[PDB]
């Protein structure tokens, strides 16, 4: 096993290469290990920021909306996340 | 264009 923060770094590496699929794989694993109570400097909101965008790029529309809502719930002053939420809610008529 | 924006890096 890699640590939570290692997996997060892997997900960020994939994302910075424009590899959204591998971003999802790593960030999903991060969330699993955070839910298991593993210690980490990375926060769930930071993971959700990468993951929500990556799942959208892969065409997973209502999941991207769900994760964007969760992101904002944990980071309400995240202006970009708020803009994303408005986009997805208008796109999917989920306003 | 009209869309979301992810982390800059």
């Amino acid at each position: 096993m890699l640590s939570v923060d290692d997996c997060f770094g892997m997900g960020r590496s994939a994302y910075n290469e424009g590899d959204y699929y591998h971003t999802v794989l790593w960030m999903e694993q991060v969330l699993k290990q955070l839910d298991a109570g593993e210690e980490a400097t990375t926060t769930k909101s930071q993971v959700l920021d990468y993951l929500s965008y990556a799942v959208f790029q892969l065409g997973d529309l209502h999941r991207a909306l769900e994760l964007t809502r969760r992101l904002l719930s944990l980071d309400p002053s995240h202006e970009r996340a708020g803009g994303n939420l408005r986009y997805f809610e208008q796109l999917l008529e989920e306003e | 264009p009209p869309g979301p924006a992810g982390p800059p890096g």
